[PDB]
């Protein structure tokens, strides 16, 4: 019946800054709200309770405050670890989630390219798979030739989570083709565009 | 301290009864102050309160849920269970059980119903389909020159054509984690999902040390050792 | 020459300090001055005819809860009155005083100030059981409460006694308690809580305490009695005025015969009808 919402979706902060995340709900709730903070691959852990109550092994640079209807969860001084999504709840219904993203110095990926296996290329298909490690941001662009022939729509990408450490992104990007297909063509190459790089980088190799 | 752990099966066939245990180590499940609960995960939904239940007997469920879900315990295996009926694709999620309570307390001038969940399990994905289990094929991303910027390396794993998530990989059976990065599996047109593993490694040390990759996809019992070898 | 309106429809949106006496609340809500919540020293036997409570009226003491909240806030609302008589229990065997780092007062750690927070003594905590006469012609209502240690081993360290067990009677009623022992949410860093109870204790009656442990005792008693004192609930300000009747919203004329302001209401008031 009550519902609440959560401002921003998605932000993204320096180390050392004030973040603070607010949730809104559409009538008065008294303080009957508690936050939670769900890193990358992990459930929830119960941050804060009754608007303004630290829980166990929560860090000094959370607080919350609030009351009625306007809620705030604030972090004094951000930190590398502290990358996750954060979800406000009042009795059975939770918030959207704000995810918080740790921002940095631009990055330049060092780029890898795999050919195909042997193996992969005897059971009828042709696997190439470019490498993106350790960049910021985590907008790039991997463009596929093929005999100097620009690839679309036959290449699938996915890009880890943040480093709760380094704050980096890494970038896989697999192009598909058929055994035949393959041995058709020569060249094989990414070509990378990325912010920390003044030129677009591309890797080769030249057999199939 | 107290932990929790899902376990049930991975993929459910649409209109059959989804159902998933909890089990509770080094905590007293005997005691009415606590409640046991359900919460499932979408991306699209986010999190999403299915019900709680006291030993006692009370229980409390999300109504958008229409009464599918029932919640049960038994103190003699310390567990206590989530059955959700005549599932559909819409109830693909990620299920964590949680410990949690009610309070009421008194604050800004009048006493409210406090919930709570302090205490979750790891989380278990549950896939509602159709479409049969099927193990990986894993092909060896071979180092090379070519994979080799300066005095690092890199190499990794394949892992190609399963159904349905997830893969747990792993490198020298968890000796080597350092420069791990596992991605995000893609489902590919054919409905199978795919993914690399991949390790950076000193160059130095291509020679020297082998590199196996473990790969596990428990829903079609498959376990597959891979040794990546220098092309 | 006005036409007849004979419903009143505005209030002046303050609540005037004459002719009733009125206690504001404030930060304190009635219990929490009740009980002795530090921030609520203010309030030792005060008197009122209407105790005015706020929205932004807050705990900052042991986090507790109250099963009966409505009746113990409408017992001493009625009785007008928060004037504490000190008795003097025998509390033999066992340490007095306890305080903690959640109820600060005066920069030390503290407790509220009519309740007894009794540990072991020596590691010896033995069966209690007082009794407390009441010699007056007027009831006495005895607050006391439960605490809820968070482990067996915070039992253990303040009880030196695994299952505490607390009985209240009188010759008239009979009240037995049972602690809690679990994890609850830290309420300014502290995870365990306190239930509390109250009881009444009629002229010629005695009041007979047993406890194994985990009881919070009490110094006294308050005197109570069905007056026409009250409590309301309102965020309108104080003001100084004259105003037979008080709503909520602030003061209102008593002149015409029908309201439309609010259902509750103080005092000579006209009757309350809806819009
Ligand atoms: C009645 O209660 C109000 C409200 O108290 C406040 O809200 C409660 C819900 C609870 O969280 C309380 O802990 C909280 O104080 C009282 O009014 C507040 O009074 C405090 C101080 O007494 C003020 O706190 C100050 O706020 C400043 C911003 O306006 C801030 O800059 C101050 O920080 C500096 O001072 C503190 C010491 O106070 C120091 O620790 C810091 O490091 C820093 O130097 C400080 O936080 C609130 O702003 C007040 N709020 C309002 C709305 O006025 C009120 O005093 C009380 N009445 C009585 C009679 O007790
Ligand atoms: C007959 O009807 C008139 C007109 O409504 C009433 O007079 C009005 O009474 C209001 C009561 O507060 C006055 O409001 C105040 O006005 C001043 C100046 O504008 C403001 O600064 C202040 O904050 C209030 O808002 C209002 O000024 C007054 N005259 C108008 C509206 O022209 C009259 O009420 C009688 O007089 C008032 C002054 C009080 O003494 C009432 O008790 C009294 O009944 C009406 N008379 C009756 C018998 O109903
Ligand atoms: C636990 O705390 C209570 C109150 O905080 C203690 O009771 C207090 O005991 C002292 C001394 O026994 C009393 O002092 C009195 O002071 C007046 C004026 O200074 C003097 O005229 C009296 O002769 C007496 O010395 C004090 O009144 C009394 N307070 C109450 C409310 O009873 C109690 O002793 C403490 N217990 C322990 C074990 O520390
Ligand atoms: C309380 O203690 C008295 C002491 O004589 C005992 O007679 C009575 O039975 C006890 N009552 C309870 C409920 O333990």
């Amino acid at each position: 019946d009550i519902q609440m919402t959560q401002t921003p979706s998605s932000l993204s902060a320096s180390v050392g800054d004030r973040v603070t995340i607010t949730c809104r709900a559409s009538q008065s709730i008294g303080a009957s709200l508690n936050w939670y903070q769900q890193k990358p691959g992990e459930a929830p852990k119960f941050l804060i309770y009754a608007a303004s109550n630290l829980q166990s092994g929560v860090p000094s640079r959370f607080s919350g405050s609030g009351s009625g209807t306007d809620f705030t969860l604030t972090i004094s001084s951000l930190q590398p670890e502290d990358f996750a999504t954060y979800y406000c709840q009042q009795q059975g219904t939770f918030g959207q989630g704000t995810k918080l993203e740790i921002k940095r110095t631009v990055a330049a990926p060092s780029v890898f390219i795999f050919p195909p296996s042997d193996e992969q290329l005897k059971s009828g298909t042709a696997s190439v798979v470019c490498l993106l490690n350790n960049f910021y941001p985590r907008e790039a662009k991997v463009q596929w030739k093929v005999d100097n022939a620009l690839q679309s729509g036959n290449s699938q990408e996915s890009v880890t989570e943040q480093d709760s450490k380094d704050s980096t992104y890494s970038l896989s990007s697999t192009l598909t083709l058929s055994k035949a297909d393959y041995e058709k063509h020569k060249v094989y190459a990414c070509e990378v565009t990325h912010q920390g790089l003044s030129s677009p980088v591309t890797k080769s190799f030249n057999r199939g | 301290q107290v932990q929790l752990q899902e376990s049930g099966p991975g993929l459910v066939k649409p209109s059959e009864t989804l159902s998933l245990t909890c089990t509770v180590s080094g905590g007293s499940v005997s005691s009415n102050i606590y409640y046991w609960s359900w919460i499932r995960q979408t991306p699209g939904k986010g999190l999403e309160w299915l019900g709680y239940f006291y030993h006692s007997g009370s229980s409390n469920y999300n109504p958008s849920l229409k009464s599918r879900v029932t919640i049960s315990g038994d103190m003699s295996k310390n567990q206590f269970s989530l059955k959700l009926k005549s599932v559909t694709a819409a109830d693909t999620a990620i299920y964590y059980c949680a410990r949690g309570g009610v309070e009421n307390l008194m604050l800004v001038a009048v006493i409210q119903e406090m919930w709570y969940f302090d205490l979750w399990g790891r989380g278990t994905l549950v896939t509602v389909s159709g479409a049969s289990t099927k193990g990986p094929s894993v092909f060896p991303l071979a180092p090379s020159s070519k994979s080799t910027s300066g005095g690092t390396a890199a190499l990794g794993c394949l892992v190609k054509d399963y159904f349905p998530e997830p893969v747990t990989v792993s490198w020298n059976s968890g000796a080597l984690t350092s420069g791990v990065h596992t991605f995000p599996a893609v489902l590919q047109s054919s409905g199978l999902y795919s993914l690399s593993s991949v390790v950076t490694v000193p160059s130095s040390s291509l020679g020297t040390q082998t590199y196996i990759c473990n790969v596990n996809h428990k829903p079609s019992n498959t376990k597959v050792d891979k040794r990546v070898e220098p092309k | 020459t006005n036409a007849t309106e004979l419903v009143q429809n505005s209030s002046i949106g303050e609540i005037c300090d004459s002719p009733h006496q009125i206690l504001d609340g404030e930060n304190c809500t009635l219990i929490d001055a009740l009980l002795g919540d530090p921030q609520c020293d203010g309030f030792q036997n005060k008197k009122w005819d209407l105790f005015v409570e706020r929205s932004k009226a807050y705990s900052n003491c042991y986090p507790y809860d109250v099963p009966d909240y409505a009746s113990l806030r409408s017992l001493v609302a009625s009785s007008g009155t928060l004037e504490f008589n000190n008795e003097s229990f025998n509390w033999n065997g066992v340490t007095q005083n306890g305080t903690s780092s959640a109820c600060i007062r005066r920069s030390n750690n503290s407790f509220f100030s009519r309740l007894n927070w009794l540990t072991h003594l020596n590691f010896k905590y033995p069966a209690l059981n007082v009794t407390m006469p009441n010699n007056e012609q007027f009831d006495k209502l005895y607050i006391w409460g439960v605490h809820h240690p968070v482990t067996d081993k915070d039992q253990i360290f303040l009880y030196a006694q695994p299952s505490g067990r607390i009985t209240v009677s009188t010759k008239r009623s009979q009240q037995a308690v049972i602690p809690n022992i679990g994890f609850r949410p830290r309420i300014r860093n502290i995870p365990s809580r306190i239930s509390i109870y109250w009881t009444i204790v009629k002229p010629g009656d005695i009041l007979l305490i047993n406890s194994t442990g985990n009881l919070i005792a009490p110094r006294g008693y308050f005197k109570i009695r069905s007056g026409k004192s009250s409590i309301m609930r309102s965020d309108a300000p104080i003001g100084k005025c004259k105003s037979e009747c008080i709503t909520p919203n602030g003061s209102i004329p008593n002149d015409k015969p029908f309201q439309n302001v609010n259902r509750i209401t103080y005092g000579a008031c006209p009757r309350y009808v809806k819009q």
